[PDB]
């Protein structure tokens, strides 16, 4: 593994080394059967289903491990830590609630399976295979269930609407998120957000990670896809203070460390939760990568605070402890309290395009899918009158949008044409890459620019011509 | 202050401030005298420390001043330093005149009394005895040529050759018997010098040269001494071909001299013409062929002092610039080491600097701008730059070239072997040199292997010492059984192929891997046929080893038996401890090292009766500053490091540990960061230097011992 | 367009590349016109003939045709237009006379068979193919003639004329553009522009680039000249590439005066920034390749006052020095034969030699009007120019021997006789004569009246040296034009498949035995077998990785990325090259060579398995086939020393060149094949000078005999043995007895050597 230097043969000569591997499937079966029985002790009516739940969880974990090997992608590692996180999630869901039928339990179980074993996937057929396996295993182990209710496709869990973490309809969730966006536009920065189902799922994922302590998530996906904008959205909606490091060519290691000290003292002394958004553009050196590795592993980096900075940090820690209600004199206890405060209050989120993997959460934002692109097309080409009564439905439709109405209206057809033009840009860039010529990554920022240019041209030329008319 | 007495332009500016602070302390200036001179290590002073009586070298050989300089009369540091230099030059010149008188009395004689020759040799320093020999030989050959100039005249050149031959026989007799090591080095320098003189005289007699202006005599270096000259500096004039130079009259201490190879005299001629044409030389060629060493030897023969700027990562710029301007002020020579290893911008910077200085030199054929200072280039200034294939473009038109592609190894191995009193030196050299050519190729390559020319020279030295020990042992035996003792009689009946084989075994067989040993035996069979060497077991030590192995639960065996190879390795360890004060037991982890040296220490203590005390120190665990000692930024106080602490403890001899045997086992990895300061101990100097200025001598019982697992980062130095 | 394009491009190229560029423009204009066909087959074969692999049975060994001539003949015959070439060659009788003709490209016979008459350009390209196949030494001239056919005879008629730099500075160059004069080492172009500034009555500032103050003066002069319109000139600006980039940036955003001109006198080194080369008009100056022109240059360089001093014999000494310097410098151009590597025998050597002669003759003749020829310190000059000057750069022993031969032949009291021969049999029986004059004017006149028909015999090489040089230049033409002209993935798959097919599959190791470990020949051969096995497995696995990547089943790793890129560009992979190899050998010939080496090693492994060391002794290895051949010679030395219980140092090597069939396998004798002699013929172990470029030695026998300690006969000569034609590595030295009436000094001068391959 990287950063791991094999030790001197002289040292190996002394110390015997024993290999501690991933537990076997039966070992996992027992290990988490005990946890599942303890968890389902919360609801006695569901205690007889604990063992088959463990069997299904183990079977799905083994399928995912045997199918999604690390060779395909560096982050395709599934450890028993993921299974523990699974059980912890099911427990956090089941705790505030008092009763559930089997169907609600299996909905929670499938939701956690989606959030752990499917959110990290890059390619779409991988996600389809994951969904198929989840449904199949839920059928095999849990036959006497109504499959429509238990695993209804819009598996969206949220607590913004109800008091608890019960499933939320995508349409009602869309209405609520629209209202919260209206507040966001009114108070913070104003750019248009169109709420395709992908944004709903991704905002739910970002919020779920934010709400938990020591929340660190890996926002990997093509630039312009809304990762940092959705991150700021969830940060404001959840009260968290968004922070990105202003990075330029002058920005050396020392300025990075000063910003690190600022955010660390804010999230460990003032008890101010801070969402630290970081980008590959902000990482000018692998030193930044190793410092963040240490911060994510231990919850604090000893290399930040020394000397005068150490003394000021301990003064701030003493003041904060006096305000909170904890009386600690020595520097070590205050350091431990401040480390706990940071690990409970700071949430870092990393935006991209085996330790951090399996110690964080990687969500594959990817690029806007056909549905998303088509909703983009409508929403921003809503103002202009792209409505022609003379339009004749062609016998054959390229049908780039799958869910296009069977009669396409004029606006629907032209927005389909825009989605097609983006798809063909992707195909042309892919062909240029295959031929080996230099290519350039086509982003949804290009799509937004294209729509804006369309609106400007249509408005100007239609205006002049109609002025002549 | 800097301009006056420019000799401390060499030492650092912080060290210059240190010297200014210690101006009222002559005992703290010894490091600076080490730095700025060639072989000078300390100035001899009286108990008052108010007048400098003389100077010494690293080897302990000391020069007494004809007129000592009273520091009280000249309180200024620069004034009395300049007086010290002037008086050292004058004293060296006067001692040279005396020694040349003594040898020319010794010369032109049918026979030489060994007692008088040894007395004269001990009277003067090694450099002065070699130089007086050269002056006398040159004057004799010049006089013989002047007599021959009648045209077809009979030759007193035969007489001069006979004189050199009989003196050479005297030296070959004297080196054989036990002598003090300093006089041994003097004898070795004299014998190699006289071998060169004999060979050039043979060339002259073969070519039937008749005229003192004939170019065949003009090519060979001629030394002219002019005692009538009022200025002592100019009294000696060294001249080769067209070029002529004055003698630098700077102390060399004792230096390793060269065999004066045909390649070496070719280089001497080319460089001497180059400086005559007022431009430096660039003797390129593969590393290890004596380029840097040949330049050093040429500067030494002129009496000028050479600065070897090693060009590696350790190379600096500001320090190089200041020592460079100092080179220009004083007139000493400077020989860059491998230049192509420099950084490109580094290379361009130093190239522009040396180009400016060289343009100043050709102008003098006068000041040049160095660090915004106009510097009067001394005409004696010279710059050499060895390369390993080229010269920067700004320097191609300023510097000559020469290909030192291959020094004659046979001549070197013959001259040095003859310098050790070996008979049949030519046969042994013509055997050993092809053998070392075989070793560098046929043997499996390893990082620690070194079959370079220096390794050959070391093997020859070891063989000479082995022969001396054997003749001493035979003399003791003959004294016990009988009384008929005659050194020549023992030497005549003393095999020398066996001596060379034993030496090569004792120095190279330990370095061999488990597979190369049969290959070395086959090579010895090929080059030295029929002659084999069987190491005499140390039966008392073998019994002590068996008893110690029994006491430590270790296994013991003899040869083929289980543990035999480990036992042999222990014995080789003992031999290297006997013949070396520095050791390295290289081997993969858990091979034999700790147990081998522990068992040998205990067996030695139980045999010889000398207590064994070991200070196992791991070098990497402790920081380098903490290993040797820390420097106080304010008071310079010496918090002696762990190794410095144990060495000082042993030196102070509080509990009689000098009588005890001390092994400082440096268990751990070895890198060229800490060992750079310890390299000053593993040489023949056997002394430790510290950044305060205090120097500690290694007691003979202390055996520096490196227990390492591998040498991927061990410098070949 | 075509004419001005050539006359503006070739003015900034090496003289050898003029014909390259002209032929490229010829191809362009051939494609531009419609009447002539495509000629894709003809040009493709003309560029890729040497890539077609042949067989021993493929060569009919036609009478009057050499082996390589036969290969070229059959390779051209593969083309349909040249299918009947062999029949006409064997039928024709006039062919033999045209084959060795002085200029055969002028009267190229009609051999290619066609149904319809061809256009003149078509006949020209057919004759180009014929010349390349038959007399490639003339390929430069035939390409000149083809370009004359296509773009007109007087297309090049400008480059021979002196560069009219007045018309080029007055117009056609912008004042913003810098004038670049990139001259090869040993030349300065500053003179031409000084004469220009004089003849245009233009005040020019001449600043050198040596240090920071030079930078300041250059910048101040540029700032004054940009507004005042005067001309500025900088010397040797290649010394400061970074400051030169800064100057590029300064001039780019700078409007100049109309009369302003910036001249940068430069050296041709890769250290010059690409940006200035793109942003300025370049001019290449090369010294004229002539002994006579070299002597004129030397005499013009040396001031007249210095050469005419008190000893009247000084002029003859200076003339002899100039002749020797010219001989050495123009021997440089024939690098494989005239030397073994390109030394820098520049003007510095000549200036130092002049100073040496001056000071020594001042010594000997202490202000005497005349000094006797015997009093001339000939030994002093010979020794200095043999060791200090012209010898310092000389690293090889044999180059030093050659320099000594030249110095002893020229520098002697015998030179001052009216019958002195500065050269012998330059053509036929004629030979040059030393001028009888005693003054500089007489020698300058004599060299000016030189025949101007210099051959290689003028400077001591065999007259075939010029033919070899022209063949090398033609091969350089082919390579450069080939360089001047996804699918590459498929073609890489095809070629990797071909190489995997041709390279042998696997090589067996040798079985270690104690008796076999004792033997030195077995040790050397097992080391060679191990090295060959490791490299063969490496290359086979690399090719397997390559082909699997070609089918897409594997992805291009970084190491595989570099390997694939290097295969694409034809550069030899570093990980593949572990043994010493000719510098310019491309990957395909490397693969052929490696295939041959592994075949030989397989043969020796089979021989060792069949028997042992006793059979391993009688294997006729070829020194080229072995990765380290000097290891083989040392192994033979050790084997004979072990067999006869002698010392190694007391052994010497004797050479008995005999036929492979008529060979005796003495216990001291080892068979070595493939040795070739450069510039001589050996008959019954007797050397004889000849004009044949290379004589194949059928089987060399290496015999080790004890040192006889007898002085070598004056008729024996020491011949260096090099592994390759570049002669950068020395394997060992043999001693051959030259036949009667032969001069060993001539053998040294003609660069006779043995080549392993
Ligand atoms: N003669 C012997 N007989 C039996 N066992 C031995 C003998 N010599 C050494 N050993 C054992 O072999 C091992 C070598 O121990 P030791 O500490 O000396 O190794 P080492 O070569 O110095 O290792 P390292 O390079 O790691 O420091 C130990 O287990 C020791 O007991
Ligand atoms: N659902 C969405 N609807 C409309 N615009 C969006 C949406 N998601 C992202 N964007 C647009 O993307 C732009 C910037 O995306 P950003 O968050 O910077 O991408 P990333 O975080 O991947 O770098 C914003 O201007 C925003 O308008
Ligand atoms: N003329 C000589 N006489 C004796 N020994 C020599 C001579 N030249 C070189 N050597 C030996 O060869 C080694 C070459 O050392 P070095 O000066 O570093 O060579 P280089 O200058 O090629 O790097 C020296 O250690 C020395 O022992």
């Amino acid at each position: 593994d990287p950063g791991r230097k094999p030790l001197s043969h002289r040292f190996l000569r002394h110390v015997p080394v024993v290999y501690v591997d991933y537990p076997g499937p039966a070992s996992l079966t027992q290990i988490y059967g005990t946890f599942n029985r303890a968890m389902l002790r919360l609801i006695p009516s569901l205690r007889t289903y604990a063992e088959p739940l463990t069997a299904a969880m183990v079977e799905f974990y083994t399928m995912s491990q045997e199918r999604f090997t690390q060779d395909t992608q560096p982050h395709y590692i599934y450890s028993p830590r993921e299974m523990t996180r699974w059980v912890r999630g099911i427990f956090e869901a089941l705790r505030p609630l008092e009763t559930l039928p089997v169907e609600g339990l299996i909905r929670i179980w499938a939701h956690e399976a989606l959030r752990l074993f499917q959110d990290r996937l890059v390619e779409d057929e991988e996600r389809r295979w994951t969904d198929e396996n989840i449904d199949t295993v839920a059928l095999k182990h849990f036959p006497n269930i109504d499959r429509e209710k238990a695993m209804s496709r819009p598996i969206l869990y949220s607590n913004w609407l109800s008091k608890d973490y019960i499933p939320v309809d995508q349409e009602e969730l869309r209405d609520y998120v629209k209202a919260r966006l209206k507040v966001f536009y009114e108070e913070e920065l104003d750019v248009p957000l169109v709420l395709f189902n992908e944004v709903l799922d991704h905002v739910l994922r970002i919020d779920r990670i934010f709400r938990q302590p020591q929340g660190h998530l890996l926002l990997i996906g093509v630039s312009g896809a809304g990762k940092t904008t959705l991150s700021r959205f969830v940060a404001w909606m959840n009260g968290l203070s968004v922070y990105q490091i202003k990075v330029h060519r002058k920005y050396t290691g020392e300025d990075f460390d000063e910003d690190l000290r600022t955010v660390l003292r804010r999230s460990g002394c003032k008890n101010e939760k801070i969402a630290f958004i970081m980008d590959e553009s902000n990482v000018l050196d692998s030193g930044f990568l190793e410092r963040m590795n240490t911060l994510l592993a231990n919850g604090e980096v000893p290399g930040l605070f020394e000397g005068d900075e150490y003394a000021t940090l301990m003064t701030q820690c003493k003041e904060g402890a006096q305000k909170e209600g904890l009386m600690l004199d020595s520097h070590e206890e205050l350091y431990k309290w401040f480390t706990s405060q940071v690990i409970r209050n700071l949430h870092v989120v990393f935006t991209m395009n085996p330790a951090l993997f399996n110690r964080c959460v990687l969500n594959w934002f990817g690029d806007w899918s056909t549905e998303a692109l088509y909703q983009v097309g409508k929403e921003f080409t809503s103002k202009m009158d792209l409505e022609k009564p003379n339009y004749i439905v062609p016998d054959y439709m390229p049908v780039v949008y799958d869910k296009l109405p069977q009669p396409p209206s004029h606006r629907e057809a032209i927005v389909n044409s825009c989605v097609f033009v983006h798809q063909t840009l992707h195909q042309a860039n892919a062909r240029l890459a295959k031929r080996g010529g230099r290519t350039m990554a086509i982003t949804p920022r290009h799509y937004l620019d294209f729509i804006n240019h369309y609106a400007n041209l249509f408005h100007e030329k239609r205006s002049e011509l109609e002025e002549q008319q | 202050e800097r301009s006056s007495f420019p000799r401390f332009y060499f030492v650092g500016d912080e060290d210059l401030l240190e010297i200014i602070g210690n101006s009222k302390n002559v005992a703290k200036l010894q490091k600076h005298f080490k730095k700025m001179f060639a072989g000078v290590s300390s100035i001899i002073l009286n108990e008052d420390n108010s007048v400098v009586l003389g100077i010494s070298s690293r080897e302990g050989e000391e020069v007494m001043f004809k007129t000592p300089v009273s520091i009280t009369e000249h309180p200024k540091i620069n004034e009395w330093l300049t007086l010290v230099e002037k008086e050292m030059r004058v004293t060296l010149a006067k001692l040279l005149a005396e020694s040349v008188t003594e040898v020319e009395i010794f010369g032109k004689a049918t026979s030489i009394d060994p007692n008088t020759y040894i007395t004269w040799i001990d009277k003067y320093q090694a450099q002065l005895v070699v130089l007086s020999a050269q002056i006398a030989w040159s004057e004799n050959v010049e006089t013989a040529l002047s007599s021959m100039g009648g045209g077809g005249d009979a030759a007193p050149l035969h007489s001069v050759l006979s004189n050199v031959e009989v003196t050479l026989n005297v030296l070959a007799d004297s080196v054989l018997m036990e002598q003090p090591p300093l006089r041994r080095r003097k004898l070795e320098h004299l014998i190699t010098e006289l071998v060169h003189q004999r060979d050039v005289t043979r060339s002259l007699i073969k070519s039937k040269i008749d005229n003192a202006k004939s170019f065949e005599w003009l090519s060979q270096m001629r030394f002219y001494f002019d005692p009538k000259q009022t200025d002592v500096l100019q009294q000696l004039s060294i001249q080769m071909a067209n070029a002529k130079f004055n003698y630098g009259f700077e102390y060399l201490g004792v230096q390793d001299k060269l065999v004066q190879t045909p390649l070496t005299d070719r280089c001497y001629l080319t460089m001497t013409q180059a400086l005559e044409a007022r431009l430096g030389g660039s003797p390129f060629g593969p590393a290890g062929t004596g380029k840097t060493e040949s330049v050093k030897a040429l500067g030494h023969q002129l009496g000028r002092f050479v600065l070897v700027f090693n060009c590696d990562e350790t190379f600096d710029f500001q320090a190089m610039g200041r020592i460079f301007v100092g080179l220009c002020q004083v007139g000493a020579w400077g020989c860059f080491d491998e230049f192509n290893r420099l950084e490109e911008r580094m290379l361009s910077a130093v190239s522009q600097q040396v180009q400016c200085i060289q343009e100043a030199l050709r102008e003098h054929s006068i000041t040049c701008e160095l660090l915004n200072k106009q510097v009067k280039v001394s005409p004696d200034m010279a710059i050499f730059i060895t390369m390993n294939p080229n010269l920067p473009d700004n320097l191609k038109k300023l510097f000559r070239s020469l290909a030192m592609t291959k020094p004659d190894r046979q001549l070197i191995a013959q001259v040095m072997l003859y310098s050790q009193g070996f008979r049949t030196a030519e046969v042994l050299a013509n055997k050993i040199v092809p053998f070392f050519k075989l070793c560098d190729e046929q043997l499996s390559s390893q990082s620690h292997y070194d079959f370079g020319l220096r390794a050959l020279k070391s093997v020859l030295v070891s063989a000479g010492n082995v022969k001396r020990e054997r003749i001493q042992k035979i003399k003791r035996e003959k004294e016990e059984r009988g009384e008929a003792v005659d050194e020549g009689e023992i030497a005549e009946n003393l095999p020398e192929q066996e001596i060379l084989i034993q030496s090569v075994c004792e120095t190279m067989v330990p370095k061999l891997v488990a597979e190369d040993i049969p290959l070395l035996f086959s090579l010895l069979s090929d080059v030295f046929p029929g002659v084999q060497y069987h190491r005499g077991e140390m039966t008392a030590l073998r019994e002590e080893l068996k008893k110690v192995c029994q006491e430590m639960y270790l296994t013991y065996g003899d040869g083929e038996e289980v543990g035999g190879m480990w036992v042999e390795k222990v014995l080789q360890l003992y031999q290297i401890t006997q013949i070396n004060h520095g050791l390295m037991m290289v081997g993969p982890s858990g091979s034999g090292k700790s147990m081998a040296w522990r068992v040998l220490l205990k067996a030695l203590e139980r045999l010889e009766g000398v207590e064994g005390v070991a200070h196992i120190i791991d070098p990497k665990a402790i920081s380098k500053d903490h290993l040797y000692g820390t420097l106080d930024p304010n008071t310079r106080e010496w918090t002696d490091g762990l190794f410095t602490h144990v060495l000082r403890k042993i030196i102070d001899s509080v509990r009689g540990e000098l009588q005890k045997r001390q092994w400082i086992v440096f268990d751990g990895d070895v890198d060229p960061e800490w060992v750079e300061n310890l390299n000053s101990v593993l040489d023949d100097n056997k002394l430790l230097t510290l950044p305060n200025g205090e120097r500690l001598s290694l007691p003979p019982n202390v055996r520096i011992m490196f227990e390492v697992q591998d040498l991927k980062y061990a410098t070949l130095a | 367009l075509f004419q001005v394009a050539f006359n503006r491009v070739a003015r900034g190229m090496l003289h050898q590349d003029h014909i390259t560029f002209a032929m490229l423009l010829a191809r362009i204009k051939l494609k531009g016109t419609v009447g002539e066909p495509t000629y894709d087959a003809e040009f493709q074969h003309f560029l890729r003939g040497n890539e077609i692999v042949l067989s021993a049975g493929s060569t009919p060994r036609i009478q009057g045709l050499t082996v390589e001539q036969a290969e070229a003949v059959v390779r051209l015959s593969c083309l349909p237009a040249f299918k009947d070439l062999i029949a006409k060659v064997q039928a024709d009788e006039q062919f033999g006379i045209w084959l060795d003709s002085s200029s055969p490209e002028q009267t190229v016979p009609y051999l290619w068979s066609e149904e319809t008459p061809a256009t003149p350009i078509g006949q020209a390209i057919h004759r180009l193919l014929l010349i390349q196949a038959f007399r490639p030494d003339r390929l430069l001239a035939m390409a000149h003639m083809f370009v004359s056919t296509n773009l007109g005879e007087s297309f090049m008629s400008i480059m021979e004329q002196p560069l009219d730099l007045t018309h080029i500075v007055g117009t056609e160059v912008k004042p913003n553009t810098p004038v670049l004069m990139c001259s090869v080492p040993g030349y300065d172009a500053s003179g031409h522009v000084e004469d220009l500034a004089a003849e245009q009555n233009t005040q020019i500032t001449s600043i050198a680039i040596g240090s920071a103050e030079g930078f300041n003066q250059a910048d101040k002069a540029i700032n004054t000249a940009v507004k005042s319109g005067r001309w500025v000139m900088l010397k040797n600006v290649h010394l400061a590439p970074g400051w030169l980039m800064q100057l590029e940036k300064k001039l780019h955003s700078l409007q100049p005066h109309a009369c302003f001109r910036l001249f940068l006198t430069m050296e041709i080194n890769p250290k010059v920034p690409v940006n200035l080369l793109r942003a300025g008009r370049i001019f290449v100056f090369e010294p004229p390749p002539g002994v006579k022109a070299n002597m004129l240059r030397t005499f013009s360089s040396i001031p007249v006052s210095r050469i005419c001093k008190s000893p009247n014999e000084r002029a003859r000494l200076y003339f002899l020095l100039a002749w020797f310097h010219a001989i050495i410098q123009e021997r440089l151009r024939y690098a494989p034969l005239g030397w073994s590597k390109k030394y820098e025998f520049g003007e510095s050597d000549l200036r130092s030699a002049c100073d040496t002669v001056d000071t020594w003759l001042d010594d000997t003749a202490k202000g005497r009007q005349n000094i006797s020829p015997d009093k001339i310190p000939w030994s002093a000059l010979k020794t200095l120019m043999a060791q200090s000057i012209y010898g310092g750069r000389v690293d090889n022993e044999f180059d030093q021997r050659l320099l000594n031969t030249f110095l002893e032949r020229l520098f002697t009291t015998r030179s001052f006789d009216s019958e002195f021969k500065l050269a012998c049999k330059v053509d036929g029986h004629k030979d040059i004569q030393m001028p009888d004059g005693i003054r500089r004017e007489e020698f300058v006149q004599w060299v000016e009246l030189l025949p101007d028909t210099q051959t290689p015999s003028w400077l001591g090489l065999p007259n075939n040296a010029e033919r070899v040089l022209l063949t090398t230049q033609g091969v350089d033409m082919i390579s450069k034009m080939l360089k001047m002209q996804p699918a590459w993935m498929r073609t890489l798959h095809t070629t990797a498949s071909n190489w995997l097919h041709l390279i042998p599959q696997t090589l067996s190791h040798l079985k270690r035995t104690v008796e076999n470990i004792k033997d030195p020949l077995f040790r050397f051969f097992e080391r060679e077998v191990k090295m060959g096995a490791k490299l063969l497995q490496d290359v086979r696995q690399d090719l397997a990785d390559v082909v699997q990547v070609c089918e897409g089943k594997k992805k291009q790793t970084n190491y595989l990325r570099t390997l694939i890129n290097e295969l694409v560009k034809g550069i030899l992979p570093r990980s593949w090259s572990h043994y010493t190899v000719p510098a310019g050998m491309t990957v395909i010939q490397w693969v052929s060579d490696f295939s041959e080496r592994i075949k030989q090693l397989q043969n020796i492994s089979l021989a060792a398995a069949s028997g042992g060391a006793k059979e391993l002794k009688n294997i006729h290895v070829c020194l080229g086939g072995l990765f380290v051949p000097e290891a083989y010679i040392t192994a033979t030395r050790q084997y004979v020393a072990q067999a006869n219980s002698w010392s190694l140092e007391e052994l010497c090597l004797e050479v008995n060149v005999t036929t492979s069939q008529g060979a005796t396998l003495d216990a001291c004798s080892f068979g070595v094949t493939g040795l070739k002699l450069q510039g001589a013929t050996c008959n019954n172990n007797k050397l004889s000078l000849s004009n044949a470029i290379s004589t194949a030695l059928p089987l060399t026998q290496l015999r080790w005999v004890k040192q006889t300690n007898t002085e070598k006969k004056a008729s024996v000569v020491t011949l260096p043995v090099y592994l390759n034609f570049t002669r950068a590595d020395l394997i060992f030295t043999v001693d051959f007895e030259i036949a009667t009436k032969e001069d060993p000094r001539s053998f040294y001068e003609r660069g006779v050597a043995v080549l392993c391959t």
